[PDB]
């Protein structure tokens, strides 16, 4: 057999038997009768569709808001370059007298921290920032965690 | 020939022989249900078909503005008015014999003199 | 039909080797006894809402089985008239009482005279012999193979009677 | 509404407080499966209407053989007030009216 | 030739409710066994349904068609021996009047 | 309207006259295989043989055109259900994108969106295509057996005439459509390269 089939269970019940079937016919002796004909018959004769609107302005005022056109477009739509360029920002570089501390404080927290979190926690220049990570930590490449700065074992293991 | 058809899942029964009594049994092959045969016919070719010579009438044949007229009488309601048609069998090996079909009875025979 | 009935939605897929009711509630009997990153960038096709509501709705097709399994039923949905229709009650007071049709379904018999398997029947389709023989299901019956859920319920629940 | 299969390990016990097996309690109701033209269905199947309120009444020989619907007046004299039911089938099998709803989820 | 006209094509779907109004049962319930003698219904080359009393639809159809409420272009053909009933909305069949 | 692309079914009367057996079989889409037309009809749900042969034959006593049909049954006998049809049908697809699991479900979709389109494309319609390939089958056989003549391929109702209208529609509808894959294309560029 098989263990597992995935089933829904619901609350279902029978609620009664079909017994005849019935087919309902308007009566042709009604007063009311011939206008369900008419009803009927308009069905076909609807035209639910309309035609294209033809533009009744000057050629000329309809083509300017095409090619080059001295209008400049104000929609939003789709600008994501200005979404996060908008985000732009410069920092010193806190000195080594300081951030130095601000390392080890951070390896501590983590043993395995990357380059774009490092740029953003420490808020420094890279170039710098290059310095006290490859003096301190070394970056795996090859391993599973490939692209990730620890800090050293000489100071790890203590 | 007869297709006889099962009663419990609807299958074809194909013909069986039992050795106990020599008799012929149409037999399902998935459910195993069984019936007797009527009649020993077990397989029916055909090579010269008469079928289909009058496929096609229906009750308002006669409606048909296509199909020709014509004034022979029936020769089962004494009635001039019917309408004729050739052999409905493509096969380039049938004869033009005629078939009339009646208005006033619906009823169908031919103008053959040599078989009928 | 052999009471209780359940119907409910459930995958019909290998509807041939599934637990019956009535074995499961014996095994539960038993149980006790015995305890005791993407591509950042991706396409969608419009699809009208009502067609994809039946879809997922309609994915898994009713399925009417009784405890004893005996009858199996599998339900399909049909189009043609499921909301042309307008169902009628009679109360038992001879009054009528008005009530709209849904859907319609349509049910069919499963596992009545044990069908093969998938790799059984490729195999006959392939040219293992001229044509398949005649009463090979009769054959293949006496061996014990390809039987059916009613007669696999009823010789395990034989198995327990007897101790 | 995702649950288990087989569920050898009893687990509706807990999971729904209602019974999973088909009531036929209601079973034994005859019911009438009548086919509408589009007027008089527009109206009928309509869920903003259709609040108990008394649609006409149905009308059958004493022998028989022939069934006509009376619409009251309140169609506004816009469709006919009588109707003829004509019995497609006299004799019906294996048709059946089968309901479905939720199941309680806690305890 | 002269007077030869190339239809434009229509909406087919009026034509399908029309018929389902005037008898034309859905082909989810026929069954071939129980009535032998009716009229196959086609729409554009669609089996769409069977009708009992082909005679009456076809004379209605014809009668809507000549009135103008059905556009001229639809092709209407009954074949009697065949017991088929054939109705063309699609565009590109060639006619002439007459 | 739609789609405006074409898929062709072939049903095929395989074997000559001299032929001991001769069996139809059905060409579908996407599947490079010719299937029994027993097998799918027991794929859209008709499982028994007597509804099968009722759904071809409107004749009970039409024992001519069951005769020819018996083949048929017999080649697919062994698929007796809608899962074994539908996985033998699916396993002929050109797909191989699935293992297993969904290979009954495709198949279901090839028989839903890829045969005979021209009747509707809508889950819940398999009595209608079940009822048209019936038809073709009838047609088939029927000439089979030499009770109609080949449709001729010059009468002119059956040919269709494309004006201008026609023509320019169906050039429109591929310029469109490679109009809208042109825009598509800037905005997946434009959110990936960080543009405006
Ligand atoms: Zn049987
Ligand atoms: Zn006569």
């Amino acid at each position: 057999y098989i263990p597992y089939v995935k089933t829904i269970p619901k609350k279902t019940a029978i609620v009664g038997t079909v017994c005849h079937e019935c087919q309902v016919m308007p009566s042709m002796n009604d007063p009311n009768y011939h206008k369900i004909v008419e009803q009927r018959r308009n069905i076909v004769k609807l035209n639910n569709k309309e035609r294209i609107t033809t533009l009744d302005e000057t050629v000329g005022v309809t083509m300017s808001h095409t090619g080059m056109s001295m209008r400049s477009d104000n929609s939003n739509f789709l600008k994501v370059g200005r979404e996060k360029a908008k985000s732009n920002i410069k920092s010193i570089r806190m000195p080594k007298k300081e951030i130095l501390d601000y390392l080890f404080k951070l390896f501590d927290e983590y043993d395995y921290w990357s380059l774009k979190g490092l740029k953003e926690r420490t808020r420094q220049p890279e170039a710098h920032l290059k310095e006290c990570l490859d003096k301190v930590a070394t970056l795996v490449k090859k391993g599973p965690y490939a692209f990730k700065y620890t800090l050293r074992p000489e100071y790890k293991k203590l | 020939t007869t297709f006889r058809f099962c009663r419990d899942c609807n299958n074809m029964l194909y013909p069986r022989e039992d050795k106990e009594n020599n008799r012929l049994l149409f037999e399902c092959r998935t459910c195993s249900y069984v019936e007797e045969a009527g009649s020993p016919l077990v397989y029916r070719h055909e090579l010269i078909t008469n079928i289909g010579e009058t496929a096609g009438v229906v009750q308002d044949i006669g409606s048909d503005p296509t199909l020709p007229r014509s004034d022979r009488e029936c020769p089962k309601c004494h009635s001039r008015e019917n309408v004729f048609f050739q052999s409905q069998q493509r096969r380039k090996d049938t004869s033009m014999v005629l078939f009339f079909v009646c208005l006033s009875c619906s009823h169908i025979f031919t103008s053959d003199q040599k078989n009928k | 039909f052999h009471l209780p009935v359940r119907l409910h939605r459930k995958d019909t897929r290998n509807l041939q080797f599934q637990l019956t009711r009535a074995e499961i509630v014996q095994r539960q009997k038993e149980i006790s006894e015995y305890k005791k990153l993407r591509r950042k960038t991706r396409q969608l096709k419009v699809l009208d809402e009502n067609a994809k509501k039946l879809r997922f709705e309609e994915f898994y097709p009713w399925v009417m089985e009784d405890f004893d399994g005996y009858n199996t039923w599998v339900g399909s949905y049909e189009a043609g008239n499921s909301d042309s229709y307008v169902l009628l009650s009679v109360e038992d007071d001879g009054s009528f009482t008005m009530i709209p049709a849904d859907k319609v379904y349509k049910f069919t018999a499963r596992n009545k005279y044990a069908t093969l398997t998938i790799d059984e029947a490729e195999k006959r389709m392939d040219k293992k012999s001229g044509e398949v023989p005649r009463w090979l299901m009769k054959h293949l019956d006496n061996i014990g193979t390809t039987t059916t859920r009613y007669d696999r319920t009823r010789r395990k629940l034989k198995a327990v009677a007897d101790q | 509404e995702v649950f288990d299969g087989n569920d050898i390990e009893n687990n509706e016990t807990k999971v729904y407080e209602e019974s999973l097996d088909l009531d036929l309690e209601r079973s034994n109701r005859q019911v009438w499966l009548v086919r509408l033209p589009m007027f008089l269905a527009e109206k009928w199947r309509d869920r903003n209407n259709l609040h108990g309120q008394e649609l006409g009444k149905i009308r059958i020989n004493k022998d028989g053989s022939k069934i006509t619907l009376l619409l009251n007046e309140n169609d506004n004299d816009s469709i006919p007030h009588e109707y003829d039911l004509e019995l497609t089938k006299k004799v019906v099998e294996n048709e059946y009216v089968f309901t479905e709803q939720n199941l309680k989820k806690y305890q | 030739s002269l007077m030869s006209c190339i239809s434009v094509g229509t909406d087919p779907m009026p034509i399908i409710t029309f018929l389902s109004e005037w008898g034309m049962e859905p082909l989810e319930d026929y069954v071939p066994h129980q009535s032998p003698d009716a009229t196959r219904v086609f729409v554009n080359g669609v089996w769409h349904g069977v009708h009992r009393n082909p005679a009456r639809l076809m004379e209605t159809l014809r009668t809507l068609r000549r009135k103008g409420d059905i556009n001229p272009e639809v092709s209407m053909i009954r074949d009697i021996r065949e017991k088929e009933l054939k109705i063309f909305t699609d565009a590109g069949r060639v006619y002439r009047p007459l | 309207k739609g789609s405006r692309f074409i898929s062709t079914l072939q049903v095929k009367l395989y074997g000559r006259e001299g032929s001991s057996a001769r069996t139809i079989k059905a060409t579908l889409p996407y599947i490079k295989q010719d299937i029994p037309i027993v097998i799918i009809f027991r794929a859209l749900g008709i499982i028994p043989d007597g509804e099968i042969l009722e759904h071809i034959c409107y004749d009970v006593n039409d024992w001519q055109m069951l005769e020819m049909l018996k083949p048929c049954v017999e080649d697919g006998f062994v698929i007796q259900d809608r899962e074994t049809a539908l996985d033998f049908i699916g396993r002929r697809g050109t797909a191989l994108g699935i293992k297993k699991e969904k290979r009954i479900q495709y198949a279901k979709d090839i028989l839903q969106k890829e045969f005979l389109p021209h009747i509707t494309q809508l889950e819940g319609f398999e009595s209608r295509k079940a009822f048209f390939l019936g038809y073709m089958i009838n047609r088939l056989l029927l000439c089979a057996l030499d009770r109609k003549d080949q449709d001729d391929r010059d009468h002119f109702g059956k040919k269709r005439l494309d004006l201008a209208g026609p023509l320019l529609a169906q050039l429109f509808k591929t310029l469109f459509k490679k109009l809208t894959k042109d825009i598509f294309r800037y905005m997946q560029r434009t959110v990936e390269e960080a543009h405006d």
